[PDB]
RNA sequence: GGCUACGUAGCUCAGUUGGUAGAGCACAUCACUCAUAAUGAUGGGGUCACAGGUUCGAAUCCCGUCGUAGCCACCA
RNA sequence: GAAAGAAUUAAAUUAAUAUAAUGGUAUAACUGUGCGAUAAUUGUAACACAAACGAGUGAAACAAGUACGUAAGUAUGGCAUAAUGAACAAAUAACACUGAUUGUAAAGGUUAUUGAUAACGAAUAAAAGUUACGCUAGGGAAGGGUAAUAUAGCGAAAGAGUAGAUAUUGUAAGCUAUGUUUGCCACCUUCGACUCAACAUUUCCUCUUGGUUGUAAAAGCUAAGAAGGGUUUGACUGUUCGUCAAUUAAAAUGUUACGUGAGUUGGGUUAAAUACGAUGUGAAUCAGUAUGGUUCCUAUCUGCUGAAGGAAA
RNA sequence: AUAUAUUUUAGUAAUAGAUAAAAAUAUGUACAGUAAAAUUGUAAGGAAAACAAUAAUAACUUUCUC
RNA sequence: CAAUCUCUAAUUGGUAGUUUUGAUGGUCAUUAUCAGCAAAAGUAUCUGAAUAAGUCCAUAAAUAAAUAUAUAAAAUU
RNA sequence: AUAAUUGAGGUCCCGCAUGAAUGACGUAAUGAUACAACAACUGUCUCCCCUUUAAGCUAAGUGAAAUUGAAAUCGUAGUGA
RNA sequence: AAUAUUUAAAAUCAAAUAUAUAUAUAUUUGUUAAUAGAUAAUAUACGGAUCUUAAUAAUAAGAAUUAUUUAAUUCCUUGGAAUAUUAUAUUUUAAAAUAUAAAUACUGAAUAUCUAAAUAUUAUUAUUAUA
RNA sequence: UAGCCUUUAUAAAUAAUAAUUAUUAUAUAAUAUAUUAUAUAAAGAAUGGUACAGCAAUUAAUAUAUAUUAGGGAACUAGUUUUUUAAUAAUAUUAAAUCUCGAAAUAUUUAAUUAUAUAUAAUAAAGAGUCAGAUUAUGUGCGAUAAGGUAAAUAAUCUAAAGGGAAACAGCCCAGAUUAAGAUAUAAAGUUCCUAAUAAAUAAUAAGUGAAAUAAAUAUUAAAAU
């Protein structure tokens, strides 16, 4: 006899983040075997194909009439913003610092080069 | 000619699988095409032998031969690769060898299918019920005015079912796909696309 | 991964301590004969194993890889 | 009205992708071309995915430097998912950290790199068999289920039957029953002979009966009812079976732990002894052959065969 | 026309285009483009060598012109 | 010479200590892809694979390409 | 050879897989070896019967054993580790 | 009557529900039975008895099977109303009239409630003497 | 080791569990062809590719007095027709574990809201046991659409669960024993007797069919409808 015993294991292949999910910079929103979903907004891709978040924010899926016949998901900055962003309005921008109140902290950045 | 022996080039073994149940309301391959008397499963969904099917049409012929302008119409093809074990053997220990060529058969559907130019209704019908007694289902003769069978005791013409044109049904209720698709054809998307 | 010493002709084998293409060997034609064949004579093919230097001058020395294997190392 | 350009629409990812298969890819991830040959770079890497640990995967950002690009920017190898291996012990460099009295050193550490453990989380640098002379600890980590097969039946009837499918026969395919064979499953850890048989009926004989151009008669053949009675003795073999001989009205087929070893036997199967043929380097071994060869039991209960006592008559 | 001198040419070698599915540098970046099959043909050429051809121009810009 | 002591080498079932994987009648043990897998993810068995993997690809097509020819300058001549 | 022989002896040689001191082959004698045949004999058997003694049984005396969860311990069918 | 199919509510018709509503639209429901085939071994084996109805004749039985249902029956919108039934009482001549009731089928667990008791926690009290 | 279990605690604590809202369209009304409110309809934010459905592309199967490409015959004087042989096209019809162009429900799953707080998550410090599982139902792999078989997926029970029902019964149908009590509601299952509890209606059966473990093709006899 010979038996055809062997298999590799399921690849964790799901999308990891959802829609209106918060999510952080860093974030990993799908994994995927090349693009099923497009990076959008506020959003990378690694080597993988795998949708990360830029910034922090709301996940979000939609389509782009720009794109037709490609999915996208991206990060609206917050929960009001329909993610599919209109195109000749403004951009939606994070400064995403915080000001060195403190003296020596902003004298140490001034030295700072 | 090749459909109890299909010619699949890379002849691979199948799993067992089940006889779909057509809970749709299919009546496909249900219903007289080719012919003008047929014999249709009456029966419970069943899987029929290549054999079997052969030794139906052999019965058959009998009867198409004689007939001026005779002929069969064989409505359905052995498609499924059956494999079996030995009964010596023991279990495990991989999977059998190719046996013999199957098909599954729903409810409702023809098996096959007469037309002569002198062929007395009596006699095709007295052909398909010696063709059934070779089969595993329990069969019945179609004509082109008896109408379409669905379940084991339920019916159908396919005169009534309604048309539709679906292109228009999915313009009035349309899917997020198609309204993207028509966003984009619109001008201020179009021009500044900028491929 | 380092270190060897060998691989001329279709076969067998010289040659080797430099100033070389040579031998009989099985193979095809003539030859003596009543007719074979033993024996006598026709010729046969070598990049002297791939491939570079030193002496007007190395098949032979110094070798770049190729091969047969053999050896060491590493072997936790 | 014509020419040229910009192109758009439709189609296509069936080609091509270093390589399997899958997903993706023309907005190209495919192809061509310039430069280049750098990012197949150096320190910190949050946060996620995955996830027992060991590991694995995507990766924003900060800092040093590089290449291309007018710029925007892009590059921390390859469209993606394989292409792999822990420690320990050695080895090579760099580091300037320790330097066993002090100074050097040795030796150890840090950083980078090296070769494999494929039984692939790797027990050692280094290990095969045999026992029917065996031993200890444990585990069970014919009956039951099934009915492919087998046996029997049914439906339909190709076809034999001097003619007519259905007197008799009945291909291959169809639908069942049985648990009598050979299997499968793993809940469950002795063949034959003698003796005595009980039960079944799917009846071999005997009784009744239907059909039989194939019942003239007589012998038959086939089918229905029928289990009352009956159903073998020898040669060969351990055999059941089978071959034959002589009989018989007939020499039916099963079930009963393939009835019956606390009833007998022990020829077969079987351990120790031994030999032969084959297998093996060998010890020994065998879906082999042969000679020899180990279990016993006063019956408590049930049950059955007989026999008493007591009793409510 | 011929002699010498001093030079120059002749080493004769493919790409001529940002080349685009013959083969060749498989990682970076910048710019650009589109494959395949099938069909109709064509010298040897034949099912199978190579080359050609094979979807639609509404609107827009520029140019010439009635 | 040989014998004995000490060191060193060859040989050894003569003799002693050990071992003889898990899964199977030589083949499977690690990794990747699809199905099985039941529209998230995961999902087994001696399940089916035209299965595939223990890799492959790099230091290179160079040099030259602005002040030049006789003479004189050096506000480019 | 037997009424009838998978046994025995003789002979043949596709010796699955004989063979010469793991000796080869054929004899005389020997063997509680193994197998087969003939004779004679017989209770081995057809087919058992009768008899004898020691037990068995009863009475007296002495007085075991293995075993035993507890037991007020029937048949059949069904069920059910 | 005869021949030949089908055994069906898809269509069709009928009936019911929901939206504008004497109609239309949409939805839901309604389409055979018996026998034979039939079958092994301790013993009939629905768990067993037994169950299939019958006038004369009962103050009285009449599936204990299969299928669709109800809780006396019929309309109206679980509820009321009417109808006869059954039982009873009263009055009149074994009958008639009047009225009261029954109509909530029942059994059924160590389920739930009630009824009491215990412990633990949460939240309120009372009495007695980290109060 | 993780998973599941236990103990003791911690909070700028509800982060847990369940559902709703979220969308699309229609009608009406009010403002500026758009927005809001109200009502109704629609399996109704996002993710998906199984059933079903389908034959597109891929892989397979069938048919054409149809067309083309050649071949084998064949009749008259190389040309031509017919009866065709295969392939390709055209048209019609079909199916598949590794086909899905259509496509559910269940599912995954997000925010806020409401409801569960005598309740959950998370974290901290500590203790375990377990890693032989079984059956039933559904969807599969293997087996023969065999097994009280085998392999896993989901749910439940048993495991560790007594009580009622299923004749008897680990796994089925109900239902979770703190201790009693026994009036009232009951569950599943029952109501001629054994045995706690019953009366009716309309049909059908006559075979003891059947009456808590439904046996098939087929045959005969009826019955309806056309
Ligand atoms: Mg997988
Ligand atoms: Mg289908
Ligand atoms: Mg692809
Ligand atoms: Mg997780
Ligand atoms: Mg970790
Ligand atoms: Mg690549
Ligand atoms: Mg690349
Ligand atoms: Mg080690
Ligand atoms: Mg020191
Ligand atoms: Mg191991
Ligand atoms: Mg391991
Ligand atoms: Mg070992
Ligand atoms: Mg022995
Ligand atoms: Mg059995
Ligand atoms: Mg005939
Ligand atoms: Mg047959
Ligand atoms: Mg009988
Ligand atoms: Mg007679
Ligand atoms: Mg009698
Ligand atoms: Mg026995
Ligand atoms: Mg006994
Ligand atoms: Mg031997
Ligand atoms: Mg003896
Ligand atoms: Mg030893
Ligand atoms: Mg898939
Ligand atoms: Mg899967
Ligand atoms: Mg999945
Ligand atoms: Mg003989
Ligand atoms: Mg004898
Ligand atoms: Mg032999
Ligand atoms: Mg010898
Ligand atoms: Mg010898
Ligand atoms: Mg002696
Ligand atoms: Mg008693
Ligand atoms: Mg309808
Ligand atoms: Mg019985
Ligand atoms: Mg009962
Ligand atoms: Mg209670
Ligand atoms: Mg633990
Ligand atoms: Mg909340
Ligand atoms: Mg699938
Ligand atoms: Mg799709
Ligand atoms: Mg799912
Ligand atoms: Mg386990
Ligand atoms: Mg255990
Ligand atoms: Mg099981
Ligand atoms: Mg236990
Ligand atoms: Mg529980
Ligand atoms: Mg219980
Ligand atoms: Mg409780
Ligand atoms: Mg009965
Ligand atoms: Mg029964």
């Amino acid at each position: 006899s010979r038996t055809s015993m062997k298999d590799s294991a399921g690849r964790r292949l799901g999308p990891k983040k959802y829609e209106g999910q918060d999510v952080s910079t860093g974030e990993i929103i799908m994994r995927q075997r090349g693009t099923k979903f497009y990076p959008g907004e506020n959003v990378g891709i690694g080597k993988d194909h795998s949708i990360f978040a830029l910034e922090p924010g709301v996940v979000r899926y939609y389509l782009d009439p720009f794109h037709p016949k490609r999915k996208f998901i991206g990060v609206a900055l917050r929960r009001d913003l329909k993610l599919p962003s209109p195109h000749f309005e403004p951009t939606v921008r994070r400064f995403g610092r915080f000001e060195l109140t403190n003296k020596r902290a902003a004298y140490k950045e001034e030295n700072s080069i | 000619k090749h459909e109890y022996a299909p010619r699949f080039k890379i002849v691979q073994k199948k799993q067992k699988g089940r006889v779909p149940v057509r809970t749709g309301g299919s009546i496909k391959g249900s219903t007289l095409q080719f012919g003008k008397y047929g014999l249709r499963l009456k029966s419970e969904g069943i899987r029929i032998s290549a054999q079997q099917l052969k030794e139906a049409d052999n019965a058959i012929m009998r009867y198409v031969r004689p007939l001026n302008n005779g002929h069969l119409w064989r409505r359905l093809c052995t498609n499924v690769a059956v494999c079996i074990k030995g009964n010596e053997t023991r279990m495990g220990k991989g999977k059998g060898g190719f046996d013999h060529w199957m098909v599954r058969v729903p409810t409702g559907k023809i098996l096959f299918e007469i037309n002569g130019d002198d062929l007395h209704e009596k006699v095709a019908r007295e052909a398909f019920r010696k063709a059934g007694t070779k089969l595993p289902g329990v069969y019945e003769f179609v004509s082109l005015d008896s109408l379409v069978r669905v379940g084991l005791h339920s019916f159908k013409n396919p005169k009534d079912d309604p048309v539709k044109n679906f292109y228009d049904e999915n313009a009035k209720k349309p899917s997020k796909k198609y309204l993207n698709i028509l966003k984009s054809q619109e001008p201020q998307y179009k021009l500044f696309r900028g491929r």
